[PDB]
């Protein structure tokens, strides 16, 4: 999916005015190129030119990475992280914990998203009191049910104003919680 | 290499002035024009810099019975999937490369600014007090008493252009365009002359320099009366006598430093 | 900083602590006091290890026969590293106050 | 409209030797031209508005915030006011020795909060070009140097014109003061004749200033002196801390006691 | 807290696309040029003895559109000028700071070299790490204190605190013209700034001797006509139209008492006056300050004077007056 969206965005201009505004890095599968993609991008983080690094919600990086002060800053959740429905280990995993110990499978399912999506997100508050904003670009996330599973720390933060902003209203409040960030305490 | 050459031929037509007043020095010959230096696309240019195989495509397919042309169309020319993340994550990488080259104050004497730089019996207060308390007892004396014709008129006579406190040429044109010229002139060399002039400068190899100087201003300043004269004997009118002061105030500085270097010694 | 937690006074090497740590310790606490399996969330990624630390340090020494020694795990060991960093600061800072070394080891495997 | 302030210097050593003199001005015939000044101010027209302060050793008071003989109402209230107040200062007043040269700087810090303030009030519809006419009659003190040079900046920023009218002295710190922000300078040497001064060359605004002739700036002499035996200089050595003209290279300042290093 | 009297002071406008962005009620570039032009002349009239230089960086290029001058005129002629830059391209730290640092590396030790980088769009295309250039810049003890806008820019975060400047981010218009005003003021010396006593040259308006006897005609040094009067110098004996100006041919700053005297308020800052909103036995209607009745529950007093100031008094003798009117007497 992240391929096919690059080469969307490739095919468009989009991703030239990207590569303009900000430097841009992406993931690969194997371990090396991986590293060495995370090496630059912390090192654009430091300079002035920034980074856009795009991984997936399973890659080992996200997992094993963590982002602190001036390094992830703003977190951008590009879909709901859910498994492919045709791998048949997770089929055997869940109809069983469908069978034993009575969990429904969308409920599961669903949990296993919202339990992900919370470990590659939550990186960005590691400590110090660094500042930073985590968007989900996903209307799945504005359901009732996503909120109630999503962490009690970060649910309470979130609030049904900006619950469903459009793009361009995103855009505007998370600039204005940046300048409101950006003074001392 | 003659970069001394390709700089006097950058700004031999470039600049005006600067070449004006260069040649200025040397067209009655006054001294050698070496001492005047001894003191004092883009969308190929960011693959230039980009791709080092282009780089090197260039320099092997230098222009050779081709056109530049063919050479801007051979630019733009799941393997081709991950070819694409993979082509940008090389880009961004040589980009990033490229851009990457291998006391509280405390003090004792607060008075002086009360009374900074701006410069400067007991029964005679008694004696005025009393005397001024005496005196408004009466008021609204305005009816006559304020002015009186003959005061106002001394008053408008003195405020008169030819009364008191009421004191009450651009000929030349073109001889305005040479005196600019000549002190740009002056304001040059006076610059050189005066730039380690101040500083003692107590070195052998460091007052060589203002020897040098000093001697050239001696050589300057004996051109400089003959265009004097020629200005002087037109109409004898506006004189032009603070071109003079400049000279001669360098001409002081100098001898008394001299004295004063004679006397340290 | 003593903090007089309700079981009782546990050490602290930071100078403050969000109104969250004094909940976490009490909960903590409150699972260790019933010696009962538990599970719970808490927010930061740093934080909760020394507070989590201090507390059953504290708790080893209030009731050492209770609980024979911590077995922390962590994802990976650049992760561990940073706990055990942690811990080496908290070590440093009782140490100092109680003025000598204690029968105390700490290692990572 | 026009703010108008007049900023006179009433100093009773002075005065009373003037009086002791018995010359034939007086500062009873000094206050009569500056009242007849402020009236002929306020006679121009309805908006524009005046006030007046003294000057004493002790301090600076304010001189202001039917027809009996036929007269205007607010010019009668002006004179009264005036009168009054001015004997009452006169009347009353202590006697320290050791202070004895007139205050001014301060009156001027006065007459600048005050323009201020009626700048704040007053409607943004109309504009307001603030004046304030000093009438000098005594020599300054060295001493006061410092303040009177920080409201003089201030004046300037504010855009308000100090009008200086020194006579029977020739204040070069008054002089330097106006010089700044463009006040006019004259220094009346007719004292009896002194209002028909005010009429012509401070009387008119700055509106109209321009647009008359009116007596030549006199000359001012920018001296600088070092800050040991008091005399000018054309050549200061300031540090980076005191910005303190002296006499010449040192070791160390004394008032900055700074650890200055040679080269 | 020792504070240096003179400094040279670069303002580094942006000519970034970021720029174009309207944020503010009108364009930002136009904005901050308007504001900047309130600035310089402020400054100036703040630190006489001070100089200003402006360098713009457009393209991944940048130019300075001001040498240094002490001349507030020229600076506000040239931000009019460029209030119709195209501003159009990128922005290049590296290079805009590498010309601020070239043009001070020569300046003398004893004046405050200081940079005020007025940062717009967060990003920073450079040819080289800026990071090595911010050992330089420690090296060479300029000042830099960014100033950045919609953006906490990590990278200009590390340049103010290493190099001892301050940084921060405009929260409004009303707070941009806070924080330039701030910036106004001199910052304290630290310990790594040195003091050093500075030539200077006092000189004296002339004019024709005695009905224009010997005269002293001349036009002007930095088209001019013939000037009959005007001021002079000590050592140059040539012409200037106006002061304080550095000499063309000494190097030495040319400048009046008055320009001195007015720097002497910062030596001198005036303590804050404790507000008391109650009455507090003040039995007079009249602030002192004004002789106006306070309408308000608010006052001010000294420690020394002990007077009266309604909120009026007190804001404007802290703000421009600098010293305590009753207080002085
Ligand atoms: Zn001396
Ligand atoms: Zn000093
Ligand atoms: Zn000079
Ligand atoms: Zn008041
Ligand atoms: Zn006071």
């Amino acid at each position: 999916y992240m391929e096919s969206t690059v080469a969307s965005w490739y095919e468009q201009g989009i991703l030239e005015n990207i590569q303009r505004n900000k430097l841009l890095f992406i993931e690969t599968q194997d371990g090396a190129e991986t590293s060495v993609a995370l090496e630059k991008y912390q090192e654009a983080c430091e300079n002035g030119r920034g980074a856009i690094l795009l991984s997936v919600a399973r890659g080992k990086v996200s997992e094993g990475i963590d982002f602190v002060h001036h390094y992830g800053r703003a977190v951008i959740m590009f879909g709901v992280p859910y498994v492919y429905t045709q791998s048949r280990i997770l089929k055997a995993r869940l109809e069983y914990l469908r069978d034993q110990f009575q969990i429904r499978e969308n409920d599961f399912l669903t949990f296993d998203a919202m339990r992900h999506a919370a470990q590659c997100v939550g990186r960005a508050i590691r400590g110090k009191t660094d500042y930073g904003l985590m968007v989900f670009a996903d209307k799945r996330f504005a359901r009732g049910d996503k909120r109630g599973k999503l962490p009690r720390w970060i649910q309470e933060h979130l609030t049904d104003a900006n619950l469903n902003l459009t793009v361009d209203e995103g855009v505007q409040v998370a600039k204005y919680f940046l300048r409101q960030m950006a003074q001392p305490f | 290499a003659n970069k001394e050459l390709e700089e006097k031929n950058r700004m031999l037509q470039e600049d005006p002035v600067l070449f004006q007043l260069y040649k200025d020095l040397v067209v009655s010959q006054v001294i050698s024009a070496e001492e005047f230096w001894a003191n004092r696309s883009d969308i190929i240019e960011s693959i230039f810099r980009t791709y080092p195989a282009v780089k090197m495509k260039y320099a092997e397919n230098v222009p050779h019975n081709m056109t530049e042309k063919e050479f801007w169309t051979r630019f733009f020319q799941e393997n081709s999937n991950a070819a694409i993340i993979k082509r940008f994550n090389h880009h961004s990488a040589m980009v990033l490369a490229a851009g990457l080259r291998k006391i509280a104050l405390n003090l004792k004497k607060s008075d002086r600014y009360y009374h900074g730089p701006t410069p400067i019996t007991s029964q005679d207060i008694i004696n005025s007090f009393q005397s001024i308390r005496q005196e408004m007892e009466a008021y609204t004396p305005k009816l006559t008493q304020v002015l009186s014709s003959s005061a106002a008129s001394s008053t408008i006579t003195a405020l008169s252009p030819g009364g008191a406190l009421m004191q009450g040429q651009m000929v030349p044109n073109d001889i305005q365009s040479e005196l600019k010229h000549l002190y740009v002139a002056v304001g040059e060399l006076l610059r050189h002359f005066w730039s380690c002039f101040p500083v003692n400068t107590p070195f052998l190899e460091e007052k060589v320099v203002k020897m040098k100087s000093n001697l050239e201003r001696f050589q300057v300043t004996k051109l400089c009366p003959f265009q004097e004269k020629i200005r002087r004997q037109y109409l004898s009118t506006n004189l032009v006598s603070h071109i003079e002061e400049m000279l001669q105030t360098a001409y002081n500085k100098l001898h008394t430093w001299q004295s004063r270097r004679l006397m340290k010694k | 900083m003593k903090l007089n937690v309700d079981g009782l006074l546990v050490y602290f090497p930071y100078d403050y602590i969000y109104p969250e740590q004094f909940s976490y310790m009490r909960e903590l606490k409150r699972t260790l006091d019933a010696k009962g399996h538990g599970v719970l969330e808490m927010p930061s990624g740093t934080g909760k290890t020394v507070s989590l630390l201090a507390l059953i340090m504290a708790y080893q020494r209030a009731y050492p026969l209770e609980v024979t020694k911590l077995i922390y795990c962590s994802r990976t060991v650049p992760e561990i590293e940073k706990v055990i960093e942690e811990l080496r600061k908290l070590l440093n800072f009782y140490e100092k106050q109680e003025g000598e070394k204690l029968p105390f080891l700490g290692l990572a495997l | 409209l026009n703010l108008l302030v007049i900023v006179v210097d009433a100093n009773p050593i002075w005065w009373g030797k003037q009086a002791l003199k018995e010359s034939q001005f007086t500062l009873s015939k000094c206050i009569d031209a500056v009242m007849v000044l402020g009236n002929s101010h306020l006679f121009m027209n309805r908006s524009n508005k005046l006030a007046v302060i003294a000057s004493h050793i002790q301090e600076s008071r304010f001189l202001y915030p039917g027809s009996k003989d036929g007269k205007y109402e607010l010019l009668t209230s002006a004179n009264e006011v005036i009168v009054e107040e001015i004997k009452d200062l006169m009347t009353k007043s202590d006697i320290k020795g050791q202070h004895t040269e007139t205050l001014l700087a301060g009156s001027l810090a006065k007459a600048l909060c005050y323009i201020h303030r009626m700048n704040k009030e007053v409607k943004d519809n109309q504009e307001m070009k603030s004046r304030i006419l000093v009438i000098k009659a005594a020599e300054d003190s060295a001493l006061q140097y410092m303040n009177f040079m920080n409201v003089i900046f201030a004046a300037q920023k504010q855009n308000i014109l100090i009008d200086a009218c020194v006579l029977d002295s020739d204040s070069g710190l008054l002089q330097q003061a106006c010089d700044i922000t463009g006040g006019l300078y004259l220094k009346v040497p007719q004292m009896p004749s002194l209002l028909q001064y005010l009429l012509w060359v401070f009387l008119p605004d700055q509106d109209q200033r321009s647009q008359l002739i009116l007596p030549p700036p006199v000359h001012v002499d920018y001296r600088a002196a070092c800050f040991c035996h008091r005399n000018l200089i054309e050549i200061g050595y300031v540090c980076s801390v005191c910005l303190s003209i002296f006499c010449n290279f040192s070791p160390i300042c004394t008032t900055c006691e700074t650890a200055f290093k040679i080269s | 807290v020792r504070l240096g009297m003179m400094r040279h002071l670069y303002v580094v406008v942006d000519g970034s696309r970021t720029m174009e962005d309207q944020d503010l009620k009108p364009n930002r570039l136009t904005c901050t040029l308007k504001l900047l032009e309130y600035f310089v002349e402020e400054y100036f009239d703040q630190n006489p003895i001070s100089q200003i230089g402006i360098i713009v960086t457009k393209s991944k290029r940048a130019e300075k559109l001001t040498e240094l001058s002490g001349n507030p005129r020229k600076h506000i002629t040239s931000l009019k000028k460029a209030v119709d830059m195209t501003c159009h391209g990128e922005p290049s730290l590296y290079n805009s700071l590498s010309i601020a640092m070239q043009t001070l590396k020569h300046m003398p030790g004893h004046t405050s070299r200081e940079v005020l980088i007025i940062f717009s769009s967060l990003t920073t295309c450079d040819p080289s790490n800026i990071y090595d250039l911010i050992k330089t810049l420690k090296a060479a003890k300029i000042r830099v204190s960014v100033i950045g806008l919609s953006a906490e820019v990590r990278v200009c975060t590390v340049l103010a605190r290493e190099t001892g400047g301050t940084y921060h981010v405009i929260l409004d218009e009303s707070h941009y013209k806070e924080l330039l005003t701030h910036h106004v003021s001199p910052p304290p010396a630290s310990s790594s700034s040195e003091c050093s006593l500075i030539r200077m040259g006092f000189p004296q308006h002339t004019i024709a001797s005695l009905s224009d006897q010997d005269a002293k005609p001349s036009f002007s040094m930095a088209e001019p006509g013939l000037t009959l009067g005007g001021y002079f110098c000590p050592q140059c004996r040539a012409k200037y139209c106006e002061l304080p100006v550095e000499c063309k041919i000494c190097g030495l700053t040319l400048v009046s008492a008055p320009h001195l005297a007015r720097s002497y308020h910062h030596l001198f800052p005036l303590d804050a006056f404790q507000e008391i909103p109650l009455e507090e036995y003040n039995g007079e209607r009249f602030c002192y300050g004004c002789q106006g009745e306070l309408k308000d529950q608010h006052v001010y007093v000294c420690a020394v004077c002990q007077n009266v100031f309604c909120v009026d008094c007190d804001v404007f003798v802290h703000d421009s007056l600098h010293c305590c009117p009753g207080c002085i007497h």
